[PDB]
């Protein structure tokens, strides 16, 4: 970088060979970056089981402190981003739905582009490993909160989001912190919202067949079919306390994830029970013996679901 | 909530804290007598034993407001649990209190 | 060792001394309100 910049307007004739063995040291970048992605693939797929208390494989610690070894070569990284594709770190049979990525302009583009693509590779390979290790007879189907296949979307969700807890808690104080501005934050956000929505999935089942249970008996009269009262409201309480029950298995670590999953699933549930509670709270002198919660107290349950 | 949330409650993520190497720098020399393993030989049962201390002390605490005070002035009923004089009728008092 | 402990008894004196604060505070509060209530029972029955 210092020599090809040095002073120009002059004869410079080994400059070609500078670009040729520097073309081989961009095969050291290039090979070090396909090495980075394949490093994620093999070094990740080293492990086989989700941990005892289901934490974070320290191959990811290796991956992120590996990235801070990519950090402090910073200006040589900047020049080292020269004239080279996204597909120069890609196993080409991928899909771009794997990559939360939405230009070709400078090396600051390929900075956040490249590194955040590497953490997307971390996402798809960790995700794949969970998809294997919980249903060991199936196809790993990926990036799918709408999956009709997984039974562990909460569990995989808390696992992966502890891995991302690690990743942004090394981009906490990094130079990557100051490197990967703009989009890559939001790339990390979409990365989160995948597994977040995995932990909203069966809550969307509860709300789903709740308002579907509004829909199928939206035909006739007021509920003289009081099996529909205790169907919707009882089974709503059943699945609600199932979801609160399996919420207890996981105890979050980012406060903003507590705010995130909290306000997400609040915004998922509430207006259904608002118009629906308030629609059907006119059926007994004691609806108490059939319908249990207010939105006040259910809101309070959610607000101390998040200790 | 937190104290139960340290027993199995990771307490390994705390090991993941310095097992982020505190990178930078490069090591990764974590030789903490890890850690607080802990307590599975009955000290966890000492912890839950203390929790039985707490909810037990609340149980005898509000259970002192079971006698009304047995119907009447046993008013300074600060200690202790006895004397089930079962004259249930009437007011003055099943009240407690 | 000591250590005394292994956080989890030093930091579960954050339990133990503070479970002793739940207990000593429990006797404190029940002592307070119970004492004033019985004081409002000689008020409330005798007086």
């Amino acid at each position: 970088n210092d020599v090809k910049k040095s002073l120009r307007g002059k004869e410079l004739q080994n400059y070609n060979l500078l670009q040729d063995c520097t073309q081989e040291v961009r095969q050291v970048t290039q090979s070090l970056f396909r090495d980075a992605i394949d490093r994620i693939i093999k070094k990740a797929n080293s492990i086989s089981t989700i941990p005892s208390n289901n934490g974070v494989t320290e191959a990811t610690v290796d991956t992120m402190s590996r990235l801070r070894k990519f950090s402090e070569y910073k200006n040589g990284c900047l020049g080292a981003m020269d004239n080279i594709t996204r597909e120069n770190w890609l196993p080409s049979n991928y899909k771009e739905k794997e990559y939360t990525l939405q230009n070709w302009e400078d090396h600051n583009v390929l900075l956040s582009c490249f590194i955040s693509d590497c953490i997307d590779t971390l996402a798809v390979n960790l995700e794949r490993k969970a998809q294997i290790a919980l249903m060991p007879n199936q196809e790993p189907d990926v990036a799918n909160p709408n999956s009709s296949k997984n039974k562990h979307k909460q569990r995989i969700g808390f696992f992966i989001l502890m891995n991302l807890t690690l990743v942004e808690q090394i981009v906490e104080k990094s130079e990557l912190n100051l490197m990967l501005a703009g989009e890559g934050h939001s790339r990390l956000e979409r990365l989160k919202k995948r597994y977040i929505s995995y932990m909203v999935s069966d809550w969307r089942d509860l709300t789903a067949n709740l308002m579907d249970s509004v829909f199928i008996d939206s035909s006739g009269k007021k509920s003289k079919d009081k099996e529909q009262i205790k169907e919707k409201f009882r089974k709503f309480n059943e699945g609600f306390e199932d979801l609160v029950s399996k919420t207890k298995q996981y105890k979050l670590s980012d406060p903003s994830l507590k705010v995130t999953l909290k306000s997400e699933i609040i915004s998922l549930v509430m207006p259904m029970y608002e118009r629906f509670y308030s629609r059907y709270k006119d059926s007994f002198k004691n609806p108490r013996k059939h319908i249990k919660y207010t939105p006040d107290e259910l809101t309070t349950v959610l607000n101390q679901l998040v200790r | 909530e937190h104290i139960e949330k340290f027993l199995d409650g990771t307490y390994q993520n705390s090991i993941i804290n310095e097992k982020r190497k505190e990178n930078i720098l490069i090591g990764d020399s974590n030789i903490i007598e890890s850690y607080q393993k802990s307590l599975i030989l009955k000290e966890e049962q000492i912890n839950e034993v203390r929790l039985k201390g707490e909810e037990f002390i609340t149980s005898v605490s509000q259970n002192l407001i079971s006698f009304f005070t047995s119907s009447q002035s046993s008013l300074p009923s600060s200690l202790k649990d006895s004397t089930g004089d079962i004259t249930r009728s009437n007011k003055d008092s099943g009240s407690p209190l | 060792k000591n250590t005394t402990s292994s956080s989890n008894e030093n930091p579960i004196l954050r339990w133990m001394s503070i479970k002793m604060n739940g207990f000593q505070n429990e006797l404190n509060e029940l002592s307070g309100h119970m004492i004033s209530k019985i004081i409002h029972s000689q008020r409330l029955i005798l007086q």
